[PDB]
């Protein structure tokens, strides 16, 4: 299997503009919604016909549960930190919790935090122990770590839950995850040379120019991996034509083991 | 999803008695062990997470992952350890499932047996005649009735905290004509030497 | 704080063909914080039926939304997105440019 | 800084009657929990309350519900007692539900009973023996007897008072109480308890014994149609003086 990631990310909002929720919480394989969970909806929902169709009734209640602990848990741990930065107005609070599975087998674990879009706590489950950006964080940081109970619940949960769901979710979600579209790839003249990708899927994908067999990465223009809205994805390489000398340019490709090379005649 | 424990466990006064836990999970979220006095509520011994030892004062809590299995370690044991002891686990979805517990029963030291059959004095206001076995060493085991009409209650250990004095003893009563306590404990197995005082005249 | 304005682009489904169906998509980016506001344009006018994808969270900590719609390109007729953001002090239109 | 406080301690029941059974809580917990605790098995979940303002379904929540009230307190309500609701009920609480590590904290249990027909619910009779002289000879100790007998349910606490105050040091009561026909599902119980004094103690002809035990039983509002009396929570107590 190519590598694959389980993510949950969890949003506070402190001031929020009417109808927008202060609480939001969303679960992705790799680039996929599996789950959502809002302070207005205040349930927990599938996002992917896969985990609708794999989890009982059960699964859903009882993560309802479990998020609407969170949901107050997170209106007051912002509250907080707002008080000690002595900030006034809307302020947001974020989590990111998950883990890979790579390829060769090998697994990564992560948990971090931050405040207003920067990092402000991050997890080290090697060293147990959290890093502190700035001193409302260092406060927490102290707090936390003399839970050292807790420290070892979180190591376990990232090195052996999170890889057990993660495995679960890519067995249901398999016809989708794991599937391969291979790119359609063309050139066009723009005075520079565009190297264009479509069609594919999964979205990882690296594309690049070389000039007599030189790569030149600083003069190469890469375009974003983009959604297409079908389940595909499309992407692009630019480079700058010399008018002054001939060249032989080469768009290269690789995609899920495949490798291709468009020579430019 | 089960967990298993046994039913009950006997060991002496000052020794080691290792209580065990195994569980079959989907999902493991870390294994609790708690204490819970004979009509008290449960109260918090340990959690364990990953594969290990962890000590606080005299017990000590242990988990294998691989093999599901977790053992609270009480060393030095005292009277007061006598309690049930339930382990807990939290399953995937954060849920505990709980152990039916293990009753702990710790046999006291006693230092000079003088093992004895007493009859008690008649209450003005009772038609019962009440026998006490006492001061028998903890090896002794005290057996039910196999008459209707006499009842006979398990040896239980009483501390006098002034002289630093623990002894066992049960009770037998019946209200029946032909009840002595001569014969009250004929149905266990008592001390070879226990003490019978003469009834009077 | 630090806020992000949005990166945004706006780029067909499929490659673009005249008379032959597609979806003009806008995709915004990079944005931080999560409130946005997100249209559509043919010709400079709003286009009504236009979907989107819920929010969606990087590991950056940024927010990202695609706005699409079903439309049929031809020659004449100009098709934009329009973003506004805290970020941004009047609304930023980016043009689809095939 | 009480804990988790519950009540009541110990009730008795007709098939078909209501029950509420209080929880609170004064340790700003988020998670509160309600649990049955039966011979041979472990806790049941009935029901729980993740935060102020949700609560679920446990693994047996038939026969009862529960209402989060505010944030201190969570009451589990029997709407209409059945014989199989005979258990002892704990509430706990917890920081949050997402603490990973994070510990019950427990309240102190109560007892219910839910009979068909309340004729079967006695009091205790309650009796004092005093020691043997050939114990005191033999071994300078000198040990009082009670017996608590003929009551049901086993709701009944059994204490000692020497001299007008409680005492617990030299006492042992037995842990369970014996069934008077272990045969039948209805027995009536007994139980003994034991007091032993130093033989210079039990001497001093001033000092005053006596074994006292609380009953819970009927209220004013449960109906009574037996010719024997109503079996009403009551203190049944004997004494003993110490024998120059």
């Amino acid at each position: 299997m190519r590598t694959h990631s389980l993510r949950y990310f969890h949003l506070g909002v402190s001031d929020p503009i009417h109808g927008v929720p202060e609480f939001i919480s969303v679960g992705y394989v790799d680039s996929h919604p599996i789950t959502t969970y809002d302070s207005v909806t205040r349930q927990k929902e599938p996002r992917a016909p896969w985990m609708a169709e794999n989890l009982a009734p059960d699964h859903w209640e009882r993560y309802t549960q479990l998020l609407r602990g969170w949901q107050q848990m997170f209106k007051v741990e912002l509250k907080r930190l707002q008080r000690h930065y002595n900030h006034s107005g809307s302020h947001t609070y974020q989590r990111m919790i998950g883990c890979e599975l790579l390829e060769d087998g090998s697994t990564t674990g992560f948990l971090q935090y931050a405040y207003d879009g920067q990092d402000f706590l991050i997890f080290n489950k090697d060293t147990l122990s959290w890093l502190a950006v700035d001193n409302v964080a260092h406060t927490i940081k102290q707090a936390w770590e003399a839970n050292q109970h807790e420290l070892l619940y979180q190591k376990n949960w990232l090195e052996e839950e999170c890889i057990a769901w993660l495995k679960r979710f890519l067995e249901y979600g398999k016809d989708t995850l794991q599937r391969t579209e291979p790119p359609l790839v063309r050139v066009n003249r723009k005075t520079a040379l565009f190297c264009k990708a479509h069609g594919f899927y999964p979205p990882e994908i690296y594309m690049t120019w070389m000039k007599n067999g030189e790569e030149i990465v600083q003069e190469i223009d890469y375009g974003d991996i983009l959604p297409s809205g079908d389940g595909t994805y499309q992407a692009w390489a630019s480079i700058e034509l010399d008018p002054q000398s001939s060249n032989l340019y080469s768009c290269h490709v690789e995609h899920s083991g495949v490798h291709m090379v468009l020579q430019v005649p | 999803q089960n967990i298993d424990q046994p039913t009950e466990m006997t060991a002496t006064e000052g020794a080691i008695v290792q209580i065990n836990c195994t569980y079959q999970t989907s999902g493991f979220n870390g294994l609790f062990w708690y204490q819970q006095h004979a009509g008290e509520a449960p109260t918090f011994l340990s959690y364990n997470v990953l594969d290990g030892l962890e000590e606080k004062g005299r017990f000590s809590s242990f988990l294998s992952r691989s093999k599901g299995y977790s053992y609270l370690l009480l060393k030095e044991l005292q009277m007061k350890d006598s309690a049930s002891y339930l382990c807990a686990v939290k399953d995937s979805n954060y849920q505990l499932i709980w152990g039916a517990g293990t009753k702990l029963i710790i046999k006291p030291d006693i230092q000079n047996p003088d093992p004895a059959v007493y009859q008690l004095r008649d209450s003005k206001s009772s038609d019962k005649s009440v026998c006490l076995f006492t001061d028998f060493d903890s090896q002794t085991n005290v057996s039910q009735s196999k008459d209707s009409d006499v009842y006979i209650t398990d040896k239980c250990v009483l501390d006098m905290r002034s002289m630093d004095f623990k002894s066992n003893s049960a009770v037998a009563w019946s209200n029946k004509s032909d009840f002595a306590c001569a014969n009250a404990f004929n149905n266990s197995i008592i001390p070879e030497d226990t003490f019978f005082p003469s009834p009077e005249s | 704080m630090i806020q992000r304005t949005p990166k945004i682009q706006v780029y067909s489904r499929h490659p673009a063909e005249n008379g032959k169906s597609n979806f003009l998509n806008c995709y915004v980016s990079g944005f931080h914080p999560s409130d946005i506001e997100v249209d559509l344009l043919k010709n400079g006018e709003r286009i009504e039926k236009v979907e989107h994808s819920d929010l969606s969270f990087s590991k950056d900590w940024s927010f990202y939304l695609l706005y699409y719609t079903e439309f049929t390109p031809t020659e004449k007729d100009e098709y934009a997105c329009r973003v506004n953001h805290v970020t941004l002090s009047q609304p930023k239109i980016v043009k689809w440019d095939r | 800084n009480a804990g988790v406080t519950q009540t009541p301690k110990f009730q008795v029941l007709k098939t078909g009657q209501s029950m509420t059974l209080q929880c609170a809580q004064d340790m700003n917990h988020n998670s509160m929990y309600w649990y049955r605790q039966d011979p041979g098995m472990g806790l049941r979940l009935i029901y729980y309350s993740a935060s102020e303002g949700t609560t679920d379904k446990g693994e047996v929540p038939n026969g009862y519900n529960v209402s989060r009230l505010n944030k201190r307190e969570f009451s589990l309500r029997l709407e209409s007692a059945a014989p199989s609701q005979t258990s002892v009920y704990f509430c706990a609480s917890s920081v949050w539900t997402g603490e990973g590590s994070g510990e019950l904290f427990f309240g102190e249990g109560s007892r219910l009973t839910v009979l068909e027909d309340l004729k079967n619910v006695f009091p205790p009779e309650v009796a004092v023996f005093e020691p043997s002289e050939a114990e005191i000879s033999h071994t300078q100790k000198a040990t009082l007897v009670c017996l608590a007998t003929g009551f049901y349910p086993d709701h009944v606490e059994l204490s000692w008072w020497v001299n007008g105050k409680e005492v617990h040091s030299g006492v042992c009561t037995d842990p369970q109480p014996l069934k008077e026909q272990p045969a039948l599902n209805d027995s009536r119980y007994a139980l003994s308890s034991r007091l032993r004094v130093s033989a210079t103690f039990w001497q001093n002809p001033r000092n005053h014994f006596r074994c006292q035990v609380q009953f819970y039983g009927l209220s004013e509002n449960d109906e009574w149609t037996q010719d024997r009396a109503k079996p009403v929570t009551q203190i049944v107590s004997a004494e003993a003086w110490g024998r120059a």
